């Protein structure tokens, strides 16, 4: 494999903690966290970090492309301007290398999937969330993720899940769909059925072993436990859908960018 | 009655109205606000409870626009409007200050998102525009989102960033030697990690939040600083807020207008 994942969201949503908690890694050493004095006009930069990881015989080269500074400025206008240019750049790099007379070894840096994180503190999708997803759902597979699920009770999780699903339906956002299964397997058909009913995945990230979880004076949040958060469902969906995510990136989004650019 | 005016600054949904119901043990009119509001505005309601005439001034639409540049005028213009209303009442020849309704904001609770890092850029700019206008009490809204290990480093970065930008926050009076020891640890736990809840869980009837891994007791000091935030409701602390509002903030605005008026 050679999979590329993009992470987008406000700072302080546990994104770095989540992407680390997936394959139990540490992609962000010496993480420079700026202060509020240098964040009012902090532009959105793109910093990639590729990591090797073997998952039950599935050895893959995971390249994570974070977008530090998204939605942390006073005026978040054109915050998603650099994210757009990078994705189209990777499509252009692939279009140049595929059209050239020497395509023996090509670096495939196209973004196959893009996690977008939603703050659980508010009531639903914010204008920054809507104007981002609508401006990128036709170029990359958007996967909505409710960050920091452990601040929402049972009733609050189902309330926020259903609302931001209506707002996605209302604004016409094309998030990444999970493919339907054919008879085939019965247990796998039940697993993919609960994945469709759990989206948007309200997840929790933690690197502390206690069996990963978070410690509170009133209790312990079990990350790997589905009854507490949808971490295991997001991780399971990622591994089982890396093929489809890669294929839809090539056969759909890339081909649409190709046809659009060939007329320019 | 005791005219105490509170202003809740906080992003939409951070639990401003929930904490007010939790703190006064009642249920104020608390309709939610959507994230689709073109600009930050203020909604103020008046209530007569206990006996005091409470005025809660909430921030409607805060931190939702994509362009949050001009999201400070409506706050400052309101706080300056109440100062001008009190000042113009003084200038009146046949004035009635005893029956005049003092609508000046005495205390202002700032709800910080429980991100864990520090203050957003919106937080620093908003507090530096109001540090010379109102008594600012910063709190960490939805404090249960943060563990006690992270909460230690969080209050560290918050206090550090505030005292590095020269943001004048409110401190509780230590002049009285009796309240000296209690208001010492009181000021030492700012920002108050607060958790608001209107639901009750069986215990021996108690305000708490029910998670599948535990229950967060709002009135438990080891869970949250709500027990300490409730200390601002005593008569001496409320009087100190009104004292400082008129002695420092309003008198500053009064000396400004008297210069402009020549
Ligand atoms: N994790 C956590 N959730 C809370 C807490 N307090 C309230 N909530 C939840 O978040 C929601 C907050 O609602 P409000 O208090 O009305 O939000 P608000 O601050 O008034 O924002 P506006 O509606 O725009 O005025 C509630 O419905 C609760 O379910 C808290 O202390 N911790
Ligand atoms: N309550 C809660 N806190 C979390 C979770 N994940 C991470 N955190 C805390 O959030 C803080 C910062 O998270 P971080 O990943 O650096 O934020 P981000 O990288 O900007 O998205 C850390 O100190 C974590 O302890 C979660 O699922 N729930
Ligand atoms: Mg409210």
């Amino acid at each position: 494999f050679e999979f590329t994942l993009m992470v987008v969201g406000e700072s302080g949503l546990g994104k770095s903690t989540l992407v680390n908690s997936l394959f139990l890694t540490d992609l962000y050493p010496e993480r420079i966290i700026p202060d509020a004095i240098e964040k009012q006009k902090q532009t959105v930069k793109l910093e990639a970090s590729t990591v090797e990881i073997e998952e039950r015989g599935v050895k893959l080269r995971l390249t994570v492309v974070d977008t530090p500074g998204f939605g942390d400025a006073i005026d978040n206008s054109n915050s998603f301007g650099a994210i757009l240019e990078y994705i189209d750049e990777q499509y252009e790099r692939f279009l140049r290398d595929e059209s050239g007379l020497n395509r023996r070894n090509i670096v495939d840096n196209r973004i196959h999937c893009c996690f977008y994180f939603i703050s659980p503190f508010g009531h639903g999708l914010k204008p920054l969330d809507v104007e981002f997803m609508k401006k990128l759902h036709s170029k990359v597979n958007i996967v909505p993720v409710i960050a920091k699920a452990d601040c929402l009770t049972k009733k609050e999780i189902l309330r926020l899940k259903c609302r931001i699903m209506q707002e996605i339906e209302s604004h016409g956002i094309k998030i990444y769909p999970l493919p339907d299964c054919d008879d085939e397997d019965e247990d796998y058909k039940e697993q993919v059925k609960q994945l469709k009913e759990a989206v948007p995945f309200a997840v929790c990230g933690a690197n502390t072993l206690l069996v990963r979880g978070r410690l509170y004076p009133w209790g312990v949040v079990e990350v790997e436990n589905p009854d507490h958060c949808d971490f295991i469902k997001l991780r399971t969906m990622l591994i089982t859908h890396m093929q489809d995510l890669q294929e839809v990136t090539q056969e759909v989004h890339y081909e649409n960018y190709r046809s659009d650019r060939l007329a320019k | 009655g005791f005219v105490f005016n509170v202003m809740c600054i906080g992003e939409t949904g951070l639990g401003k109205s929930t904490l007010m119901d939790t703190l006064f043990n009642t249920s104020f009119e608390s309709t939610p606000s959507p994230h689709t509001l073109p600009s930050v505005k203020l909604k103020a309601h008046t209530y007569e409870l206990q006996r005091l005439k409470l005025t809660i001034c909430d921030t409607v639409g805060y931190g939702d626009q994509i362009n949050k540049d001009d999201s400070f005028k409506a706050v400052v213009d309101y706080i300056d409007a109440q100062f001008e209303n009190y000042l113009q009442e003084e200038l009146k020849i046949k004035r009635s200050l005893v029956t005049c309704h003092d609508s000046r904001i005495h205390i202002c609770l700032y709800f910080i998102c429980p991100t864990g890092h520090g203050l957003k850029s919106l937080d620093l700019v908003c507090m530096k525009k109001l540090d010379s206008k109102v008594n600012i009490i910063p709190v960490i809204a939805k404090a249960d989102t943060i563990s006690k290990v992270e909460l230690q480093r969080f209050k560290a970065k918050i206090i550090q960033e505030l005292n590095a930008n020269g943001v004048h926050i409110y401190q509780f009076p230590t002049d009285d030697e009796t309240v000296a020891e209690t208001n010492t640890s009181m000021n030492s736990h700012i920002p108050f990690a607060v958790v608001g809840s209107t639901e009750f869980i069986k215990v021996g009837l108690i305000r708490a939040r029910q998670y599948p891994w535990g229950t967060v007791q709002v009135e438990n000091e080891t869970h949250c600083d709500f027990v300490k935030l409730r200390e601002m409701l005593i008569r001496t602390n409320m009087e100190d807020m009104r004292e400082k509002t008129h002695t420092r903030h309003y008198e500053l605005y009064r000396q400004k207008r008297l210069e402009q008026m020549g």
